[PDB]
């Protein structure tokens, strides 16, 4: 079954470009 | 000048709101 | 009702942009230092109110997610009660009983005592209040008393928002002169809204602007007027700032306009970058209750001579007096001294102004370089 | 100048992944309100980044 599949991609998405784009350490840094 | 800016507006409007 | 040119002038006012969110420097952190850039806040803000619903839903890893910001924000609180507590402690200390006053406004330069009414001025500071108290002067006061006639409160807050994120913008302000013979109240209220963030969407904004203004003993009636705005950015392009307003005003006696006059108009705004050139315009036609009044307003650059400004006015009346104004601007170093020079044209009247501002501030060259009015002043009896 | 007699200029093929296609074709986005509103944010998200 893979209906869950689209859901575990978003909350995985928005994360991962919490991480690499919008984080103002990083950006600090 | 009136009625093409009346246009422009009202396009620009339904434009904006469309999306 | 002021003239419908007063209402073109008011709508041609340029390129707008509303404004945004306001962001903690703590939570968004998560305790570490932060810089300063737009499209990394309002992402956070949105993200972590879908984070909150995404744990609510019953994901783990948003669940993770909203406790590790909760603890951040939790810390940041009690950090910044510490903090207030030690300067309270403080200034206890410093001070013992002794509240710290404040250095009276400065008028300036009268045959009365200088010194005179500092007294009345010098007040204990205020606590942490979210209002902001300003003084207004009028023109003329009277000879024997203070010219400080009336007062305006200003206030600014972000409601509706959970944990720093999120939110309505929203600023009133409210100036009141209230005395035993007239009254004038002058009220303005701004209200932000936002649709979508670059991550997931176009900038989408909507300002909601409402001012009255009331003077009861001399004009006896109030004016009301009201003004949405929509932008978004990259409507035609990458980006062109797209914006459309709309503006209703009412000059009613209370409440509707009951009969009273009314007036709407209608804005928009763009800037494209075609060439060399990066044109920006805004153009406005309002209509009173029946004349009809048009205006555009642009500014052009050339990127091979960044130094020259130039803007381009355009006003109509109802039909047909049409205005067109071009104004340049320029700039220069002399020797130990900077030149500005602003020249105005205008076709209607076929008249051009020419203005040179100068500022030298190594020695008195320009003033031995200009002597011709000591020639020209003669007594003539 | 001997392509001029025989030019055969073949091109522009996709390639699909069986795999990928099948697990994608087997899962029904639109016959659930759930799935449609996850589906959507995710779409969303994909076409804006
Ligand atoms: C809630 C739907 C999003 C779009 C709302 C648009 C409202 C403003 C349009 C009319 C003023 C020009």
């Amino acid at each position: 079954k893979l209906n869950f599949v689209y859901s575990e991609l978003f909350v995985k998405l928005i994360k991962e470009c919490k991480k690499r784009i919008h984080d103002q350490t990083f950006l600090k840094n | 000048a009136a009625a093409f800016a009346a246009f422009a507006g009202f396009a620009f409007a339904a434009f904006a709101a469309a999306g | 009702l002021p003239p419908m040119t007063f209402f073109v002038e008011q709508m041609s006012e340029g390129v707008l942009k509303p404004e945004g969110w306001a962001t903690m420097e703590t939570v968004a952190g998560l305790g570490e230092e932060v810089t300063e850039d737009e499209g990394a806040e309002s992402f956070n803000h949105v993200y972590y109110r879908q984070m909150y619903e995404l744990a609510v839903a019953g994901d783990p890893w948003a669940q993770r997610e909203y406790a590790a910001m909760l603890r951040a924000y939790d810390k940041g609180c009690e950090s910044y009660r510490a903090s207030y507590e030690e300067a309270d402690v403080d200034a206890n200390v410093e001070y013992g009983v002794e509240s710290y006053v404040v250095d009276p406004i400065d008028f300036g330069p009268s045959f009365d005592p200088e010194d005179m009414y500092s007294h009345r001025h010098a007040y204990a500071e205020a606590a942490d209040a979210g209002v902001t108290v300003i003084p207004s002067q009028d023109y003329y006061g009277p000879e024997h008393d203070d010219p400080l006639n009336g007062i305006v409160f200003q206030y600014e807050a972000q409601p509706f928002s959970r944990h720093g994120w999120g939110g309505v913008p929203f600023d009133l302000t409210v100036c009141c002169e209230k005395d035993k013979t007239s009254l004038c109240l002058q009220g303005e209220t701004h209200v932000s809204l936002v649709h979508s963030v670059p991550p997931f969407g176009p900038r989408h904004i909507t300002q909601v602007t409402g001012s009255w203004e009331v003077l009861r003993p001399n004009i006896k009636d109030v004016m009301y007027q009201l003004e949405v705005d929509t932008f978004k950015d990259g409507l035609l392009g990458k980006s062109d700032h797209a914006g459309c307003g709309l503006m209703l005003a009412r000059l009613g006696e209370g409440g509707d306009p009951r009969k009273g006059p009314t007036a709407v108009g209608v804005r928009l705004q763009d800037t494209l970058r075609v060439g060399p050139f990066k044109l920006e315009a805004c153009a406005s036609k309002v209509a009173v209750q029946k004349e009809e009044g048009w205006g555009a307003r642009a500014f052009v650059g050339y990127d091979w001579l960044p130094g020259l400004g130039m803007a381009f006015d355009f006003i109509q009346e109802r039909t047909r007096l049409r205005g067109y104004g071009a104004n340049f601007t320029y700039d220069w170093e002399a020797l130990g001294a900077a030149f500005g020079m602003e020249v105005d044209y205008v076709a209607a009247s076929e008249s051009v102004f020419v203005s040179v501002n100068a500022f030298s501030g190594n020695d008195y060259r320009l003033g031995w370089l200009l002597l011709l009015p000591a020639v020209n002043y003669f007594k003539e009896t | 100048s001997k392509e001029t007699n025989l030019t055969t200029k073949y091109k522009s093929q996709f390639i699909y992944s069986k795999r990928w296609k099948s697990i994608f074709s087997k899962i029904q986005p639109l016959q659930n309100g759930t799935t449609r509103k996850s589906y959507q944010l995710f779409r969303n998200v994909a076409k804006q980044i």
